DNA sequence: TTCTTTTGATCCCCGGGTACCGAGCTCGAATTC
DNA sequence: GAATTCGAGCTCGGTACCCGGGGAT
């Protein structure tokens, strides 16, 4: 009863016009605002803030449900409004106040007006939209925070005031309660623009119009009810009913077979990489090839009247024969419902700029929408114990998807093994003047190394190689289509590789540049490298060089003369990670929660460690999904004990203090294990280079003490440092020396 | 033959193979072939003359080789003890242009009725380094003394454990030699029974010193049988050397601190 | 008193752990120049 | 016995799993 909520900042912005019309404060106790903040609200055309204020926290926030019902604004949003400020607010207003909320919703009486920790919230008549989760799912951070978020999606420099520093601000007189609502108005003037230009209700709008669900089952229900209610149209259309199987219903392990990852041969490959991959795989698979529940035949009899071939499929899924029958006999549902939304799916995109401005941005969110309906075809008939499931539709799907990209690959090796079949199938190949082998694929795309072929116009020529290739192979609704082209691709290992597209961009796929685990100085200085590999020629000279020789034989050889500034960053980072300025928003490590603390089975993790050192010191909690920033701080005797006292060479489980409290209390970093991951993260992408050998790599990067004390020893150096006859003349000198 | 050759048929092999050096690295030319490698920290040498092969044979600059070859074998692993059972006979064959040498080994295990079969299966063929620089000791010692096993076992015995403890080889007036430390101390007598060594030039007094006490390892690795212990000073840092006179000359020099006294 | 769902699989890599296992690597004591 | 063998016994990394977990594809 004693941590009572001091301010409720509340925009109420139009939301048909985007215009804020009203912007309150709600305040316990006296409140001015800074003219600074009045001003730049006036300056900005932003309405002026209404600060209410308060004798008492009930008053308040009965004050702000009262505005909840009466004013009733139809969306909601904030940041984190789900798991810290809704529920805040509840749990004061039912536990201490013991206010019914079940009519501040829209009904005025009896509704729903409940949180659940994703984490839902369902008011009756009202659409919550957090843009935590609006966000989380639009841009990769490794820090979700207001104020990270602004920087990185509206360019915009927040100042934060942490919970730290509020009480040491109300206490002292209505200025600085003023400044803490400028701080409140703030955020919430942030998150009005974050909702601005995502517009979340546009986007998921369409989806709950296309789904039959009404939106906040949209917003937080899942992709299966989604599914489920399409096919539940389509069904009772047909004739067809959907029996329930969950109604008695409730390690990584898996249901069915998945897709085919081709093994790469790994490496720096400098020549063309043709990178072919089928548009929309699975939902093509389950429309080319009819596959349904009602279409499947697990027993041989029910299609013993009709042609094998010409009226339907069979296939050996999980040596299981499985008939699926073709259009023209049953149209598929999954096939029927998919040809709408895959007709969609292109048919918007071609008319986008036969569209007004505004209309353009709608079926930007529009479209979009319509793009998640389509992979989530596959996973409703892939769930065990999920709603009508399917995992012979499923199996069937990945088989085949497996069996596409070996006959792709079959059939690229045996057409266009030799310059003169691809002349003769594409004579625009003549002036693109060899071999064409596959290294590398994924579910769906396979990496066509094209060497004796331009880069200049492959991507031309592979458009129509890929239509000769879906012609050829694949039924109408799948579509093969060239990509992508790299000039250079690194193929590190399966999910992970680096590339610059042609003439252009750089692709990153899964190098942990691109996760959100690292720190950003490792993340700094990894892009340099790769930078270097890719972009600064003399290097990729000496990369490219590097596969001449096995790779222990870089071992005792140096290494081309090029490579040296790859070093170069290295060593440099070495300086900037020793460097006693030492900013320790570089050093922040983040890991997601991703469930309760006790459902780990593998308890000694740091952000588990820094989750508890943050309950125990009655900090703030992180929530089941949040990311829980983390440095590694050194290991000290003091450490150590404090460690043992709460339970050698610690884990780094149990150095695994929070940034806050280690510049707070000035705890330093672990520059041991921050080195350490630098160069693994290094070792990690740049073994390609090396036959994949991360031993070698390792030892090659982290490549005195001895020559200086011989040279003060009188010994004279024969080799490099000296003009070839000196070195003679000093080995003459050494062998007369010791005969 | 090919231009640089080196042979050891039987009979003057059974000396080579009967003389840790694995990563080493190779300095053939000309007076021979010289492995050298590094230990805990310390040089280590092993001279093998041009006299000492059954036919020793070059031209052109020296070429130093890395001996793993592919980074497992090794182009001495041939010469070890027990390897190959029934080997008899290695010829090393070096082909190639100064900056681009190569070098080849071949295998030769005895059969009956006098031949050989070639192992072509455990061959050997390196590069020339193509840059290298070694730093070789020069010179030769201020004063030294021959050892035996039981001598130079206890003297190693006498010497430190960590960087506490620095050890000292002084040798007095008329026959005091003694190695010791703070609380272990060994002695002999230096003619030119059990604490008389032998030695040469025995009037040259001088107290080294180590601060690394790694010399216990490494020539324990290396199981020498005692040899000669070479005294080198006039330079600014003094430098020991130890050459053990079993089957093969293996040398090792430690590094002395530059506080020499007498 | 307190919740009260949702796509699928594949894949690399790292942190924390275990478990051989060859390589050295000296000792310890039968067989012996 | 004094060297001397490989013989038998220690330990000391090395590598690879083996695994959970992050977080890609």
């Amino acid at each position: 009863p004693e941590d009572l909520v001091i301010q409720i900042s509340c925009l109420l912005y139009d939301l048909s016009t985007t215009a804020l019309e009203h912007v309150l404060l709600f305040s316990l106790g006296s409140c001015d605002l800074p003219e600074s903040h009045l001003n730049e609200l006036a300056a900005r055309g932003l309405p002026t803030p209404v600060v209410l204020e308060f004798d008492s926290e009930f008053e308040m926030l009965l004050a702000f449900m009262t505005l909840v019902k009466q004013y009733g604004p139809e969306f909601v949003t904030g940041y984190n409004i789900i798991n810290f400020d809704w529920p805040f607010l509840l749990a004061k207003l039912t536990d201490i106040y013991k206010v019914p909320l079940d009519g501040y919703g829209r009904m005025n009486g009896r509704g729903v007006f409940r949180v659940w920790d994703r984490s839902k919230i369902k008011v009756n008549g009202m659409v919550n939209i957090d843009m935590y989760g609006i966000i989380t799912d639009k841009i990769k951070l490794s820090s979700y925070k207001l104020n990270a978020v602004a920087e990185a999606v509206l360019k915009d420099k927040k100042k934060d005031l942490s919970y730290r520093d509020i009480p040491a601000y109300y206490a002292t007189g209505p200025a600085q309660r003023g400044v803490i609502g400028e701080y409140c108005i703030q955020d919430s003037l942030l998150v009005g623009q974050l909702f601005f230009k995502f517009l979340p209700h546009l986007e998921l709008s369409a989806v709950a119009r296309l789904a039959g669900i009404n939106i906040t089952r949209t917003i937080y229900d899942g992709q299966q009810i989604r599914v489920f209610t399409c096919l539940l149209r389509l069904a009772d259309q047909k004739g067809f009913i959907l029996p329930d199987t969950q109604g008695r219903f409730r390690g990584r392990h898996v249901g069915y077979q998945g897709a085919r990852v081709l093994d790469p041969t790994s490496g720096f490959h400098v020549n063309p990489v043709v990178v072919f991959d089928f548009a929309s795989l699975y939902p093509s698979i389950i429309q080319a090839h009819n596959l349904c529940f009602s279409t499947l035949s697990l027993r041989a009899d029910a299609v013993a009247h009709l042609e094998a071939g010409k009226d339907y499929l069979e296939i050996e899924v999980g040596g299981r024969r499985l008939f699926f029958v073709k259009a023209h006999v049953r149209e598929s549902l999954l096939s029927i419902l998919l040809r709408d939304w895959l007709a969609m799916r292109k048919q918007i995109r071609s008319r986008i700029p036969q569209s007004s401005p505004e209309e353009a941005v709608l079926l930007d969110k529009q479209q979009a929408a319509i793009k998640v309906v389509c992979n989530s075809v596959y996973g409703f008939t892939g769930v065990q114990h999920g709603l009508l499931p399917c995992l012979h539709v499923a199996a069937t799907v990945t088989t085949i998807g497996r069996e596409m990209l070996l006959a792709t690959r079959e059939y690229v090796h045996a057409r266009w093994a030799a310059f003169e079949q691809l002349l003769a199938d594409f004579p625009e190949a003549a002036d693109m003047r060899y071999s064409m082998r596959i290294i590398y694929g994924d579910t769906d795309s396979i990496f066509v190394l094209c060497r004796g072929l331009t880069a200049a116009g492959l991507t031309a020529m592979g458009d129509k190689m890929a239509s000769h290739i879906s012609r050829a192979l694949f039924l109408p609704p799948i579509k093969l289509e060239c990509e992508k082209t790299f000039t250079k691709l690194l193929l590190i290992a399966k999910k992970k590789y680096i590339g610059v597209i042609y003439g252009g961009k750089m692709l990153i796929k899964g190098v942990d540049l691109v996760r959100k685990n690292n720190c950003a100085f490792i993340n700094r200085t990894s892009r340099a490298l790769v930078d270097l590999l890719f972009y600064d020629d003399t290097v990729s000279g000496a990369a490219a060089a590097l596969a001449e020789r096995p790779a222990e034989e870089w071992l005792a050889r140096p290494l081309p003369e090029g490579l040296q500034a790859f070093g170069a960053v290295l060593v440099d980072a070495h300086r900037r990670i020793t460097d006693p300025e030492r900013d320790i928003q570089d050093f922040v490590l983040t890991a997601e929660l991703s469930r309760h603390p006790r459902a780990y089975t593998n308890k000694r993790l740091a952000h588990l460690t820094v989750y508890y050192k943050l309950m125990a010191r009655r900090a703030q909690v992180p929530s089941i999904k949040d990311r829980i920033p983390y440095v590694i701080v050194a290991q000290t005797r003091e450490v150590e004990e404090t460690v043992a006292r709460l339970a050698r060479k610690l884990l780094v489980s149990e150095l695994a203090e929070d940034p806050a409290y280690a510049i707070a209390h000035g705890v330093a970093l672990n520059t041991d294990y921050y080195f350490s991951h630098l160069l693994g993260a290094a070792c990690v992408t740049f073994k390609a280079l090396f036959g994949n050998n991360a031993k070698i790599t390792e030892s090659l990067l982290k490549r005195d003490d001895v020559a200086a004390r011989l040279r003060a020893a009188g010994f004279g150096a024969v080799g490099a440092g000296a003009t070839a006859e000196e070195t003679r003349r000093m080995l003459h000198r050494a062998f007369d020396t010791l005969a | 033959g090919a231009p640089c050759q080196v042979v050891l048929q039987g009979a003057e092999l059974n000396g080579i193979l009967q003389a840790s050096l694995l990563d080493s690295l190779l300095v053939m030319g000309d007076r021979g072939i010289l492995i050298h490698n590094t230990i805990f920290g310390e040089q280590v040498f092993l001279p093998l003359e041009h006299s000492q092969f059954s036919r020793y044979r070059w031209r052109g600059p020296t070429a130093a080789f890395l001996s793993l070859v592919d980074q497992k074998r090794s182009l001495l692993s041939v010469f070890r003890a027990n390897q190959y059972p029934d080997l008899r006979r290695v010829e090393l064959a070096i082909t190639g242009q100064a900056p681009f040498r190569t070098l080849v080994q071949r295998i030769w295990t005895t059969t009956s009725d006098g031949e050989a079969v070639e192992l072509a299966s455990e061959t050997l063929m390196k590069r020339e380094l193509t840059s290298f620089v070694v730093l070789v000791p020069q010179g030769t010692p201020d004063v030294q003394l021959r050892l035996t096993r039981p001598q130079l076992t206890k003297v190693l015995n006498a010497t430190g454990a960590d960087s506490a403890t620095p050890t000292t080889f002084e040798l007095g007036v008329n026959g005091k030699f003694s190695v010791f430390t703070t609380s272990t101390c060994v002695t002999f007598a230096a003619r030119e029974n059990a604490k008389t060594v032998y030695g040469e030039n025995t009037h040259r007094t001088f107290s080294v010193v180590v601060d690394d006490c790694s010399m216990r390892a490494v020539l324990r690795r290396l199981q020498v049988g005692g040899g000669t212990l070479k005294f080198f000073l006039t330079t600014p840092v003094p430098s020991l050397c130890v050459t053990a006179t079993g089957p093969n000359a293996v040398s090792a020099v430690f590094l002395l601190k530059p506080q020499k006294i007498c």
